[PDB]
């Protein structure tokens, strides 16, 4: 297995091939999906439901959330957010490797309470084409 | 412990003792170890801690539940109460500043507050959560 | 404690003994601190706190579970139960004053009512909610 | 990190520049939103969904709540509800900055049981341009 | 702060000016809602949602529930729902005051188990014009 | 108060005036609705929702659940559903009274496990007009 | 306690030693305080009380768990199982009058039934829940 | 009452009359439906919602689960899904007695995990008319 | 009963008949569903909801859970996703036996937190005709 | 105990004693009283029940989750595990016949076998349900 | 016990000491009932099950939590992490074979281990899972 | 324990004793088997594990929620705080090497700090999290 530490999210602070990860990241999850775009014609097999795949559009979701530490990374997310902007992204999974995707910056929520600490939650979608250097 | 507990106890003992009000109820008499000698009666103490590990991907940092409680040998117990007064607003919004590491905040949690040994002694306890950062 | 229970226990001990009824059911016998001598028999007694801390950003207040227990040696304890028929209805809407910040209510909670030593004294708790504001 | 009481929403009393926050208030949470327009062609780079970014709506949403602490600040969002107005509330993060934005006052509501505080929630929605004073 | 025990909801027995609060009520909830009408064109201020704020239709609801306790106001309640009328109800909050608006009393809804209370929740929307007495 | 036990619902065995409760019945709620049928003009009072009241729709729900208790009155409700009838059902109110209204059966569903006992759930709705006898 | 559970234990009290059951069963021996003398040894007791505050805006109830133990000396312990089957018959549906307030219901809780001390004596507790009124 | 056990749902083996219980079956749930097709006047009793009853389109929907166990019983089910058929299914009630109407296999779903058993739920709906045989 | 270790879900490495399970896999559901297409006409055996069955599309889903253990077969995974595949993906029950049916890869998402392991979930879908071999 | 369980125990005494096996593994040692002599040793005992009052509107029924411990003075407690294998299939799906009142069902639970006294005696305990109707 | 335990210990004593390894680390020191002599003094030991009845409608099942500890006297207790890893991998994925009823699986669960009596012998619970089929 | 126990420990104390610090601190005082001799005084401890087993369909794992406690002799305790902050962040990110299989992940949890025996030693657990893989 490898370890959830490992798996990180992380931005563009210049904008041009320079990353560093966010923040408090207490939690990670990219998260793909699919449209399943169904061609079933009156004969198929016996009545089982017949897909295509290819044909399908296809994205990606990042949903990030952890402690409010200000960073050089932290303010950069609310830069993108007032100026949309759709930057280079990337996600390493630890033993697979990095996605390097343009996100945009779809949901930002900073949260704090009078007993607890300063937190945000940070939901993305896809924007553009992802990639896998393995 | 984590790495910042050492230097939160000495900076919550140095909180108190420089407080105006409890040097004129309790005295000189706060202490983690006390000292040898007739026991004074109307003490105040400060080590049974406990840490929740409120960590991240960038860094550590944790949650100290620690005790201060507050002991007396008067025969009514507002002796206690209104020196553990004098205890709580030392504490809450604390503008701390530590050896290693920050604290963020320190809030105010559970106070028990009753009799202890053979319905002599009164003791007070105080669970103060004091969120750091390693 | 927080800073109002100082003055909490100050005041639900004046709202007792001024209170018509108990004068004459347990008479001068309420108090915190037992005073020296026979030992009455069927006394209340005011000292077991626990505090909550329902606080906010502008301030801090807490919520005070008190317990009064009633004391009897009688044979029966129907005595106890018509003493603390007169506890109760003493401080459920109290509209204390108190000396440092303000309560807001003082509700009632669980009341156990057992045989405590020997089968012989019978203790009947009374845990009372004070939500108060500093 | 930050604090999560220095995290706050404030008012506009006088309407013109003066800024008090309301009340006890437990929870805050400043929520943004991006509407996510999709262009996406008949060729997109191996059937990935392409995003635009600048040219969605993006919104802000606050979500306050705390005990009804009856000040100058609390009925003050009493007669934005009853005689419609956009008052430029201000949101402050900790480390990051004023918001300072136009506000509609979409939800209020006041709570209460009969063993309890007096609550209320407080949900707003944006109505006009945000800004970042760093 | 404020109790939750005087802010409260009442009925009108004899239909003019007689309030009398109606039972067992262990919780009560008025709810305010704005049906924020956008008006964004096509330049705003960076791409910002823009709102209107006073266009947008405003509303009350209320949700009380409690013990079935059969009063003279408890059966008012029900002669409102049979014989459908919009009577001036009136919730009273702490030290805001009387609100004093024509709800309607969409739903009632009378329970009972084989081993507890019998209870009763009661949702109500708004059917006039409000007012604030202060 | 009243008791929980004597809210009953029931049923009719002979069809003409003839009423015994169900069976195992762990928990009755007669539910009442109203549509709440909007009239808001372009003035209306500062722009309050108005409503008309009586012009709306109203009906009532009886969600009844419990035990399987084979009765003569179990067995009975079986045969509104299978030959669709409406009945006049009759719902007692502790100490308001019969309500005596004609509902259909809508949901009936016969559960069991192997570990438990065999339970029923029995969900209802209006038919007809209610009555109020008090 | 609150105000009625002083005339409830003498109103649960009252229903036994009328109960015509139980009068050739224990006998007489139906006692809160033990009556001094040879321990007659199918005795039943009833004492530990608990309360639960079930109260409202209006007025204020309770909830009493009290507690009716059945101890026996008999070898095996079908004696007392045959007495708190006398004992519960006696109470649920109890239709009692009280002397301060009213009680709802007297419903039926838990009962534990096992070997008390050194295997020799045998205890069956009864809780009964007891809504009352005041 | 009557035992949960008792409440069996069963299938057609060789098609033809022959029926035996499926498998480990922890839950079942026959569940009817009724669809309260409403014809509601302009005038109507003083507003009530009027329903007609037998018009409705009625149904039943049978929800079984349990352990996987592989007997004759549980490989039918699988052939009734992929080669589409409606068999004459069979409820019994305790002590109400057979249902025997055609049901279709609606959801099927064989579930695992790494340290507990093999488990299936298992989803039917109405085809037909069913049947009481009492 | 069958074990849960042994109801599998495995991949096609080479694509040509070459399986190998996935990975960390802590629960798997093949679940399987049908679009019950309804056929009821005006006479209907007394107004039941008449299905038809075998003209219903019918389908699978396999719903996968795990922690990330990078294998041959957990990159598999992804590059199906990537270059839209529909591969002959396979289900082994315990004692039913292989499944073998071309699924599409709906939905992978990849998680992880401060503190825990690297896990992943991972949806799928039907494709085409599946199969039994029993 | 509720009125049932006089005789639930006395069924289940006698269920036990006419138990072909058993008969030939403990022997006559099946007793609540514990008859004086030199105590065999590989005795059973049925006493420690609970009750958990399952009722309803009409009439009254319980949850009986009493325990029959096995208890052997054996090296091993192969002995015992033999002795309750013969207990637990003489009463699950029991078919027994009360004095008072009917019981539907009685299943199985928890069943605890460890070390009690000085690692010598070897007891282990049967909790078994007993769904009754009064 | 359920009616499969008495072979399941039974199996689980007979896959121990035919293990290759803990034959030459523990020896033939494997016994639920310590023989008597010198007491070897790195022995396991195999008796407190607890049963939790994983049941069906047709026949029944149970889950053995059964706890098979492992003792040493040495100084360290890496002997006994050693002894324990030469019992656990004997066990998980069993494929035993019992004498009444069958088990599908044998999996893990928590293992304490801590330092027992004196903090001179070192106990190392080991709970393993065994659902089982009667 | 499962497997890789015996080389968790073994890894935890080897990464301990080459930490440059608590070389200096404690010294070589860093024992599970605390040697003869007069017992030096600011020890530390590792032996109180548990285990939780997080495994899968392929293989197995564990998660190890080993304690590493810290014992003083001292006045006070910050010696104490300063040695597990000593501890800590040399076990915290370990990438420690096993000797059989894997760990993916050593974090930090629950780390109580008391006063143990008599007020005069003073003993600090520090629980940590070791997810390995088998």
């Amino acid at each position: 297995a490898q370890n959830g530490k490992d798996l990180l999210i992380k931005l563009d602070l210049t904008g041009s091939g320079q990353f560093e990860t966010i923040a408090g990241l207490r939690a990670t999850r990219i998260s793909f999906n699919a449209e399943t775009v169904d061609v079933t014609s009156l004969e198929s097999q016996g009545g089982w439901r017949e897909l295509l795949g290819g044909a399908g559009v296809r994205s990606a979701s990042i949903s990030g959330a952890g402690v409010f530490k200000d960073a050089d990374t932290d303010e950069r997310a609310r830069q993108i957010f007032f100026d949309g902007e759709v930057p280079e992204f990337q996600v390493i999974i630890p033993d697979f490797g990095i996605v390097q995707g343009p996100f945009m910056i779809t949901s930002i929520d900073y949260a704090g309470s009078h007993n607890g600490e300063a937190s945000y939650e940070l939901a993305m979608a896809s924007a553009g084409a992802l990639s896998f250097t393995a | 412990s984590y790495a910042v507990a050492g230097a939160l106890q000495a900076a919550v003992y140095q909180q108190l003792r420089a407080d105006a009000v409890l040097a004129a109820l309790v005295g000189t008499a706060v202490y983690d170890a006390v000292p040898p000698g007739p026991l004074a009666g109307t003490y105040v103490s400060l080590g049974p801690e406990d840490v929740a590990d409120a960590s991240d991907k960038t860094g550590a940092g944790a949650v100290h539940d620690f005790v201060i409680s507050v002991i007396t040998d008067a025969a009514g117990f507002a002796t206690a109460k209104a020196a553990a007064a004098a205890v709580s607003d030392a504490l809450v919004g604390a503008d701390l500043v530590l050896s290693r590491g920050r604290l963020v905040g320190l809030w105010f949690l559970r106070a028990k507050a009753r009799r202890v040994e053979k319905a002599d002694m009164r003791r007070i306890d105080l669970v103060f959560r004091a969120r750091v950062e390693g």
